[PDB]
């Protein structure tokens, strides 16, 4: 009577069921696992918070409207501020992590849409500006918050046009990245465990995030006759096999 | 204000987001708890130790 | 060491030791495992 | 209830939200149980709060 | 066992009377080391310096006192002594006090020895004869109002019936909530401001209620009770140094201001003797 | 005996938190169900609660 | 070639040096061990942020002159504000840890100078006002600061009183606590390990504090002709086998 | 012979006959010896 369907993932002291899942992606088909001493070249020992700091951290909560174009998180930011996770980001010079990520929209059988949810290792956004602009810190660490698409141009903040990805490719193949869909018909969750995926064994959790969390209306809302218009799509997101390295005194960053 | 078959139910209302449905404390010997079998019981004794099972059933 | 006769007049008894709570928390028909369905 | 021995709080809040289908309004109900784990452990029996009486009852 | 060994003159390199204090070690120097001993043995094993001969013989802990009278138009018996409470504690007598206080944990079950005399202080034609019940309130509990009410039908809670003049007598496995007493805390309820210090917050077992089952004659009677209580199967952990200054209050180690020196001062010198 | 198992992270298709009481039963779910728990013995056998204890004083 | 006298104590990322050492004291004979599960109630799995909280953290120094009366530190307190040491702290309902304290006081062959070094489980402390007065919160919670016993008594503060151990009972004898001395003559440093002792298994680690370590001058502080009347004592504290259980929101404490 | 059920109700326990002031009097982490000097 098991079912693709229904799962519960217990990580730390928090628990998550969902009982109408569409099966879950394992990015590139590999599980979060340690740094192994093959691969290692800091020689300093690293500290395993476990399960303080891999449990699940809710975000504050998006409104999908038929206006909407999408929200963007990058990680490790959208958790800078969650509990010990966040503490022990700041104060270690490198760190490590694989996350479980659990996007949240449940709606009804008259309701339509469908969101992608895909999780884009390395995701180097554009400035809108043209040329040679950068996009300033802060404009890519939104935090907890993330990037709204429907917002409108910053200076110094990326392009927000999805059609584009924020980098000048199509919204059309973002499929290539491991990603899952909520079509209000089928599902009502999306679940992607995400390995650590860096050209390094650990690196800086501050000057660099390296996957962004992408949540895109592509069918539309549509909700039945005289319904609100709205529905909320909740992401709660677990650090998952945490590593951290090089203590000391407590990074500061700009804003 | 008076004990009616209404203070067993929980009300949830549609379309809210971000809010509270109900808090309480956890002194299972009085309060909500108080008139429970659990409640009940656990009077009878001094000290008490142990998990405890909160369900919530939808209807 | 009883001193008297009858059976009622022995001390208090000892530990049931029995505790079997399905009685009361399990009488359905047919068996629910944890962690299947309940309704199936 | 004591203080320094005292045991936490249980809240409930919107995840998402509950949305109801057409045809159909207002309020619904959660129902909520509580019962101990096998864990459990009671000790030191005493008298309940929950019961007195001022003259001794007759037929 | 030999108490001292045979040891004869010594012109070593290996001294073992030079030590260096600062380390926190109390070398075990013996007479042995720094003179010539005999032999002789201990004849003796220390058995009365156990700490379960040392805390195990009854102390009086608690003095209170109850009276039998008609409680006819007495609107607060509990005020009128028509039955008091105690609310159980070991630190109000200092005697048995200090020697517990030696420690800072403590485990052991308590045995109680109840002793109520009666007295008659004022034109009586007679002595009654009185029946006291103690009944252990457990915290939680229906605390008794009256001198007759529901409480003290105690269907649940362990009571004890005996004579004035005799003796109640039992014993109580160790209640207490952790893995053992604590005889000093330093530490709060909880984090709060204006929240009590210290064990006072920890020890809250409740009370024992006293009262007289008998009803009124026509005199007046005084019942004063005396509770004894003897550690039995003790367990101490970490000992701590003796109380010094005098106590002021159950449950705080405060002592009181302008107190007197409690080193005697010498009549004489430094090299007095 | 054990009053708590060890018990670890979790990702199955097999919920043991998720019941129907309109059944009637209360289902035995543990601590170790639903958090990540550590072992720990029982220390205690409900001597007191035992009935004959509850109606014998 | 190994003298009692030299010793190196290396915790995480943080070593310590003395080449005028006196052994060191390990309270009560034991070592700090972590919790075993015949010891456990909790059922929850603790966090063992190892390197990143067992390491050496060096409180504010302190300055020893010819009217010092002592100063008072109580643990986990004084390290409240260390580090991940204290958010840990703050965020888990329960921990627990042993210490390896160092106290440390040089000076030369000319000066003269005795310090205690103690250490003593459960220091109650009593309030000046006697009665039954209690000792506020905030006073008892010195944090790196500490109490200075030569500081003027406050109102909801404890008694300063050297001569009576801030609870009734005579400096002399104090020698029953773990201790060691510091005598310039030598001496330079002193070193105490610490179990965790309590009556329960893990506890608070804000409401109540399980040893206070006390410096206290005994043979008053002599410096040689014309030189400065005073030296600085300095106080390093390293938790050691910490564990943290029952995480959750971050406690918020008086003052 | 012990005449009630319960431990508690049974008499003094006996001489722990344990007697180790070490934990006290010698709890220094590198063993002292003696008559061998106190610093090296
Ligand atoms: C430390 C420390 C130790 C104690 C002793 C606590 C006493 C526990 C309760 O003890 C009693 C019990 Cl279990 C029963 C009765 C009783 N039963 C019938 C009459 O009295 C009286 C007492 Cl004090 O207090 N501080």
């Amino acid at each position: 009577g098991y079912s693709d369907r229904v799962q519960q993932i217990t990580l730390g002291n928090s628990t998550i069921t969902t009982q109408e899942a569409a099966n879950a992606v394992v990015c590139y088909a590999e599980w979060p696992e340690y740094l192994p001493d093959v691969d290692a070249s800091d020689v300093n020992k690293t500290s395993k918070p476990d399960t303080s700091v891999c449990r699940f951290y809710t975000l504050d909560s998006k409104t999908w409207t038929t206006g909407s174009k999408g929200w963007c998180w990058k990680l490790p930011d959208a958790l800078k501020d969650m509990g010990v996770f966040g503490q022990n980001m700041f104060f270690h010079s490198l760190g490590r992590s694989g996350y479980t990520v659990h996007v949240q929209c449940n709606a009804t059988k008259f309701h339509s849409g469908c969101l992608l949810v895909v999780v884009i290792p390395e995701h180097q956004l554009a400035s809108h500006e043209g040329g040679n602009v950068s996009v300033k810190y802060t404009f890519t660490h939104p935090g907890e918050r993330g990037i709204d698409l429907s917002s409108a141009n910053e200076v110094g903040g990326p392009v927000k046009d999805v059609v584009y990805n924020m980098n000048g490719t199509l919204l059309g193949n973002l499929l290539i990245f491991p990603h899952q869909f909520i079509n209000l018909r089928t599902n009502n969750t999306a679940t992607i465990v995400i390995p650590y995926i860096n050209s390094v064994p650990i690196d800086s959790m501050t000057r660099h995030n390296n996957v962004s969390l992408m949540v895109i209306p592509i069918a539309p809302l549509t909700v039945p006759t005289g319904a609100t218009p709205s529905l909320p799509i909740t992401v709660t997101i677990a650090p998952m096999c945490t590593e951290f390295s090089g203590i000391r005194s407590k990074s500061i960053v700009p804003q | 204000t008076k004990d009616e078959v209404n203070s067993y139910l929980i009300p949830l209302n549609a379309n809210r987001q971000n809010e509270q449905v109900f808090g309480t404390n956890l002194f299972i010997g009085d309060g909500v708890f108080k008139t429970t079998l659990l409640g009940e019981i656990v009077q009878y004794y001094t000290h008490w130790s142990g998990s405890l099972r909160f369900s919530l059933m939808y209807t | 060491i009883n001193y008297y006769k009858d059976a009622a007049s022995t001390s208090s008894a000892g530990q049931s030791l029995s505790m079997d709570p399905s009685k009361f928390t399990e009488p359905v028909k047919d068996l629910m495992l944890k962690g299947a369905p309940a309704l199936n | 209830p004591d203080t320094y021995t005292s045991a936490g709080f249980l809240s409930c809040w919107y995840q998402t939200s509950l949305i109801l289908p057409p045809e159909t309004t207002g309020q619904v109900y959660l129902l909520s149980f509580i019962s101990a784990c096998p864990d459990f452990k009671l000790r030191l029996m005493k008298d309940t709060q929950t019961i007195s009486q001022t003259v001794a009852l007759t037929e | 066992t030999v108490a001292s060994i045979s040891s004869g003159p010594k012109h070593t390199q290996k001294v073992p009377i030079l030590t260096a204090n600062e380390t926190g070690a109390t070398m075990p120097v013996l007479p042995s080391d720094s003179i010539e001993t005999r032999t002789t043995y201990m004849h003796f094993n220390g058995s009365e310096t156990d700490v379960e001969c040392f805390l195990g013989r009854a102390a009086c802990v608690h003095v209170t006192e109850i009276q039998n009278k008609d409680a006819t138009g007495i609107d607060n018996h509990r005020e009128a002594k028509l039955f008091n409470d105690w609310k159980i504690n070991l630190s109000s007598l200092v005697q048995l006090r200090k020697k517990l206080e030696l420690f800072t944990y403590v485990r052991f079950d308590s045995e109680y020895t109840i002793l109520a005399t009666a007295s008659q202080p004022d034109s009586a034609n007679y002595s009654s004869n009185l029946v006291v019940q103690a009944m252990y309130v457990p915290p939680g509990a229906p605390n008794p109002k009256e001198w007759d009410d529901y409480t003290w039908q105690s269907a649940s809670n362990p009571s004890v019936f005996f004579k004035v003049g005799d003796t109640s007598r039992f014993s109580v496995p160790y209640v207490g909530l952790a893995s053992a007493y604590n005889c000093f805390y330093d530490g709060y309820s909880h984090d709060d401001a204006e929240t009590q210090y210290g064990i006072t917050v920890l020890n809250h077992m409740g009370s024992m209620a006293f009262r007289i089952v008998n009803e009124h004659d026509e005199h007046k009677t005084l019942v004063k009770i005396r509770v004894y209580h003897r550690a039995k199967h003790v367990e101490a952990w970490i000992p701590r140094a003796p109380r010094a200054l005098p106590y002021t209050s159950i449950g705080r180690t405060n002592y009181p201001k302008n107190t007197e020196p409690v080193i005697k001062k010498r009549k004489g010198d430094i090299k007095s003797y």
